């Protein structure tokens, strides 16, 4: 028998009920067959030629998909938009009356019928790319063990004091101010946090901002960004995953945007989870404003490399799965553990010696007193990853010309020699920012700074 | 520290009856 | 291999824009999805870096940075050879100084046009740079040369050349025509302050230390 099809709207107490049909709507009657209680708004309904509602199936499952704005107050109807940016509102099927439905989901809608049936799942890759993975452990960082402790008094004590806080009606400090030398492990410590925050709690995210990049200078518009930045980390911190946002280089700023920031910061206050991380080289260059007590309050001075830690640095970068030499071997019975640890310490030690091939700065003062800066100043974290970068370059290269594979002291000196040919150039053109970059670290002003 | 104007671009845009 | 060439009309930045908006975002993903496979690269030129924003040039993606300077005296002369070929016809006159040696003969003249281009002669003033603490500064021709310029130097000098046999019917090439050439070029690019860029001016100014305040073109 031929039958039709069409969408239930709802019910009646008359045993009727409102069906659309071929573009129509029409109030059918229910055949004693079937349930009229048992009927559910949106479920799809067979008609007949006498127009009888006598069964029912489904939820369609083909159609318009339309993203979701809001969920109206009446809580059965809900604003959406079409695929031409046209807006609708459209009633809920009961299947959408743990899990609750959030804005931006997509639905498959019927605009004739006015009535929205299923969910479509659709993964995001903006929150991916928002954070990033808890990596950096405490391990991974080497010759900062003082400046680990004493970021784990910061931040991991008020969480094991809560209670104390909360009985003695106080707010523990959520700002730490990591202020030391170039860019050389200053961001992974905030990683490294990020990752032991993660690790208590057992999903994370971490947002971090540069500052020259953030700067709008025309009209006001940084304060946006800045706005926006906050709003964001808002959001993040409504979801129970903690949230640390990080600024980098703000000593190139600071009647200005220092009282938005402020003001923010002051917002932000009441969501203890989010922790503020600020990076600056210039301790005198910024602003007291945000040095005064309350927010800002924990301040962490960091440095370089002990000497230790660039051997700890080399040993998580050369590794003892390396390759090494035959030869180099047999100065260790093949014990390449120990054939690695003496390696590094014969890099290092050379590194960090006054010799002729460490002639990569002069210093002139005002009195003339010409001296001689060596590799062992300036060296960063960064900057002997692209040596083991430019060792490991010319180890292949000397494997696929010699023939021979291992590893040689030659390669990592040669790699030195360039990674400091290479760095001569970025950090000093010597006429600009030079000198205060210099007199910062070593605590007096330099007149005037050559390249040899 | 200076305003500005702004000259919109249109999109292309067409649908069926 | 990838090539995106002209990076400044896309891929530039987002926040000033006085989608284009939405292409940086899936552009990085795409990048991030296929740095897993090993044979896949991608290649980007651009003339201005500062346009281009740095999410897309921080370490992963965008890892490798090369910069071309501009050409110097022994780089000019290396175009020269790659340009100055033994093919073009030489003129009988410059050919007999050398007793039909044409390698030696085109080395010296590419030595010849490489020292007179890059001489510190009143003829090559350029551009007089005001500093206010600093007395001045003077920049010639020869901070502004490039490859470009060396080809269109030897196109001018053929076509000289062509136009001395149509005039003359000596077939060959002269010095002369190349000193012609070096000349025509360097006034027909005096009026435009079109060489100077805006790395060039970075450059000139983390040189002196001072910021510019009067550009001038010098002219006879
Ligand atoms: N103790 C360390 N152990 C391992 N790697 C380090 C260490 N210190 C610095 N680095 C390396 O130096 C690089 C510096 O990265 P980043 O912090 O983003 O730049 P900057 O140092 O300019 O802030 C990091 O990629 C990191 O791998």
């Amino acid at each position: 028998p031929p039958s039709g099809y069409g969408v239930l709207l709802a019910t009646h107490d008359d045993d009727t009920v409102d069906v659309f049909t071929s573009g129509r709507k029409m109030r059918l009657t229910c055949s004693p067959n079937i349930d009229a209680a048992s009927l559910k708004k949106g479920q799809t309904v067979r008609l007949n030629e006498a127009l009888t509602v006598v069964e029912a199936g489904t939820f369609e499952a083909v159609g318009e998909i339309s993203t979701l704005r809001e969920i109206l107050a009446d809580g059965h109807r809900a604003l959406v938009v079409g695929h031409a940016d046209e807006e609708r509102v459209v009633w809920l099927a009961d299947p959408l009356i743990p899990r609750k439905l959030r804005p931006g989901d997509s639905l498959l809608v019927d605009t004739k019928a006015g009535y929205a049936f299923e969910r479509i799942p659709k993964a995001e890759v903006e929150d991916l790319v928002l954070e990033e993975v808890p990596d950096v452990s405490y391990a991974d960082i080497g010759g900062l063990s003082r400046q680990i402790e004493q970021i784990r008094d910061a931040v991991e004590l008020p969480f094991l004091h809560k209670e104390l806080y909360r009985e003695y009606s106080l707010r523990p400090p959520k700002g730490v101010l990591l202020y030391g030398p170039p860019g050389c492990g200053k961001t992974l410590i905030a990683k490294a946090v990020a990752n032991s925050l993660a690790k208590k709690m057992a999903k994370s995210y971490f947002l971090n901002i540069k500052g020259p990049e953030l700067l709008n200078k025309f009209v006001g518009e940084t304060e946006r960004h800045i706005r926006l930045i906050f709003q964001r980390a808002r959001e993040k911190a409504s979801e129970g995953t903690p949230v640390i946002v990080f600024f980098d280089e703000m000593d190139s700023i600071f009647t200005t945007v220092v009282p938005q920031l402020l003001s923010e910061i002051d917002g932000v206050e009441g969501l203890e989870n989010v922790i503020v991380i600020g990076a600056s080289n210039r301790e005198d260059m910024i602003d007291p404003a945000i040095l005064r007590p309350g927010r800002l309050d924990v301040k962490i001075k960091i440095e370089r490399p002990d000497a230790e830690a660039a051997q700890d640095i080399y040993s998580k970068y050369l590794t003892e799965f390396l390759p090494v030499h035959a030869d180099d071997l047999a100065e260790f019975d093949g014990d390449r553990s120990a054939c690695i640890k003496a390696m590094i310490e014969k890099v290092v030690d050379r590194m960090y010696a006054e010799i002729d091939d460490n002639r990569f700065l002069e210093v002139t003062y005002a009195n003339g007193d010409k001296e001689v800066m060596y590799f062992k100043d300036f060296n960063s974290g960064a900057m002997i990853q692209n040596v083991v970068d430019r060792a490991k370059k010319n180890a292949i290269k000397s494997v696929l010309e010699t023939g021979q594979p291992g590893l040689r002291i030659q390669h990592l000196l040669d790699s030195i020699v360039d990674e400091f040919a290479e760095n001569e150039d970025l950090p000093n053109t010597t006429n600009p920012d030079d000198w205060a970059r210099i007199s910062g670290k070593k605590g007096e002003r330099i007149v005037y700074i050559r390249t040899l | 520290g200076s305003m500005a104007q702004e000259q919109t671009k249109r999109g292309g845009g067409g649908g069926d009856d | 291999i990838v090539f995106f060439d002209e990076m400044d009309s896309i891929f530039r930045t987002r926040g000033t824009g006085v989608v284009e908006t939405t292409v940086v975002p899936q552009l990085l993903s795409e990048i991030d999805g296929v740095e897993g496979l090993e044979n896949v690269i991608v290649i980007g030129a651009s003339n201005r870096e500062d346009m281009i924003d740095p999410a897309i040039l921080r370490p992963g993606r965008l890892d490798v940075k090369i910069k071309i300077e501009r050409p110097d005296a022994e780089a000019a002369q290396d175009i020269y050879s790659k340009y100055l070929t033994e093919f073009l016809p030489v003129h009988a006159d410059d050919l007999a100084e050398f007793d039909g040696d044409r390698s030696a003969c085109i080395k010296a003249m590419i030595e010849k046009v490489v020292d007179r281009m890059y001489a510190e002669i009143d003829d090559n003033r350029f551009l007089e740079v005001t500093y206010a603490n600093g007395d001045k500064e003077v920049m010639y021709f020869k901070d502004f040369n490039s490859g470009a310029m060396i080809q269109n130097v030897v196109d001018r000098a053929k076509k000289n050349a062509i136009k001395s046999v149509l005039e003359t019917g000596q077939p060959g090439l002269r010095i002369q025509h190349l000193l012609d050439s070096i000349v025509d070029e360097f006034a027909e690019n005096e009026d435009l302050p079109n060489t100077t860029n805006p790395d060039d001016w970075a450059r000139i100014s983390g040189k002196k230390g001072e910021r510019i305040v009067y550009i001038r073109t010098l002219v006879t």
